[PDB]
């Protein structure tokens, strides 16, 4: 009554706070109760406790799952899609367990072939929901975390050259003040020129190698991506 | 309907015809690149031929419609 | 209706807005129909739901996978192939779960068999579709960042091979400025000599060891390009 309540209102939802209520208190009923009918008809052998558990199972538990996963199709962002999932693997576990115990203990193999169609159709439903969500959403992190990354290095390589002109303009500057004035023996700016040279080096040799690390740390993510991507 | 009917085979019969005519001229020739050119202008008037062939009649719930474009694509192709 | 009025118009597109258009509008109908015919269907034995679902679905689903495979024939990039290929997927695991309970529910073994050679032929084509752009794609990256990667390590192998040039013609600058004038002894020059001479190692040394690295990046792009190629 409470999950045919339930989807019958449900169903009639337009906001995504709503749609979400629907999918907790969906799962939360068919899941206890999916659970407590099976285990109750599994401690006993007559035909009235196996027949009223797997119809009422089979029926419960794939409305409690169609249900929310039609709730679900209409928020398709992880927030929502994940609830879902959630929600109906925890029934769908539940269900499949409660119909395939209590259809073995039935002699009517008719039971047990219905049975069998809603355990498989319930076992699915989780499994697609799961690896659509698992693969396309570490999918998307790994491309948001290399784009991060690329824009990151970016900002990093534009820094080192910023750095390498303020170098240079320091020289020549330091120098010119010098000279104008007088102020230094060519010596003396010869010694502070190659000092001034060398802080350049010492910031372009840098530069460079740390762009070589930072495509290392990119082809890392390519290949993390790859190995995700390839075996889905 | 009739459109649909003729469309298979009139699509099939222009670039059938377009096809045998090229061939036969790089048949009776020794010159590679005539036979190139058939072989291109073959796979273009076969191409778009089957292309349309199949999804037209697969947009039909009837045997006569899968019946015209095996037959039309069968010989296009072959 | 709709997928056959969307497969008749579809199929005369000629831009890619319109057949993209299609693949998604397909998509999203047999999709969310195939679910529901079967979902309904599924809730009870009469060989009247059975037919009509098993019948439905397997023509439905066939002729929208069809119709969209066919349309991403002429659009054979990736933006448009991928979109093709997820359309696919969606339909065809739903129809072949569809079709797949709808016929063992079903007492007509001729119902089964035509129905398991429409599952295979619609998982198929979504497994043909799946394995062909995520390898070629994934090849496809890793040639293309390969490429950039050597690029960008010709531009770092150049830019020390110009450091190197510079510390060597300032060396020659500053202390023939000094020897013209007079302006050194030559004791400070020769200090000054060996201050030029050990910046050029500097550079020198790290430009040898950051080829290396570079070298060593380009390896590790190698072994996952092998790897992706040999095992697709």
């Amino acid at each position: 009554k409470a999950i045919d309540a339930i989807y019958r209102l449900a169903r009639n939802h337009t906001t995504d706070t709503f749609m979400a209520k629907a999918i907790e208190a969906i799962a939360e009923l068919a899941k206890e109760a999916i659970k407590a009918i099976a285990d109750l008809a599994k401690n006993h052998t007559t035909e009235d406790f196996m027949d009223e558990a797997i119809s009422a199972i089979a029926e419960l538990a794939r409305k409690a799952i169609e249900a929310i996963l039609r709730l679900a199709s209409n928020l398709t962002s992880e927030t929502y899609m994940r609830k879902a999932q959630e929600a109906i693997e925890k029934i769908a576990r539940t269900a499949e367990e409660a119909i395939r115990d209590l259809a073995r203990n039935l002699e009517d193999q008719e039971r047990r072939e219905r049975a069998k169609s809603a355990r498989d159709e319930i076992k699915r439903f989780a499994e697609d929901a799961r690896k659509k969500i698992e693969v396309l959403a570490l999918l998307k992190r790994s491309r948001e975390y290399l784009k991060k990354v690329a824009l990151i290095q970016l900002v990093i390589a534009f820094v080192f050259l910023i750095l390498l002109i303020l170098l240079s303009w320091r020289s020549e500057e330091l120098i010119r003040e010098l000279e104008e004035k007088g102020a230094a023996s060519e010596a003396e700016l010869a010694r502070m020129k190659q000092q001034h040279m060398t802080a350049y080096l010492q910031a372009a040799l840098t530069a460079w190698e740390i762009i070589s690390k930072s495509v290392i740390a990119l082809l890392l993510l390519q290949q993390n991506q790859l190995n995700l991507e390839l075996r889905h | 309907e009739e459109f649909m009917a003729r469309a298979i085979s009139a699509i099939a019969e222009l670039a059938k015809k377009a096809i045998e005519a090229i061939y036969r001229l790089a048949d009776n020739h020794t010159t590679d690149t005539f036979m190139a050119k058939a072989i291109e202008a073959i796979a273009e008037l076969a191409k778009e031929a089957i292309k349309a062939i199949a999804d037209l009649a697969k947009n039909h719930t009837t045997e006569e419609f899968m019946a015209r474009a095996i037959s039309a694509i069968a010989e296009l192709a072959r």
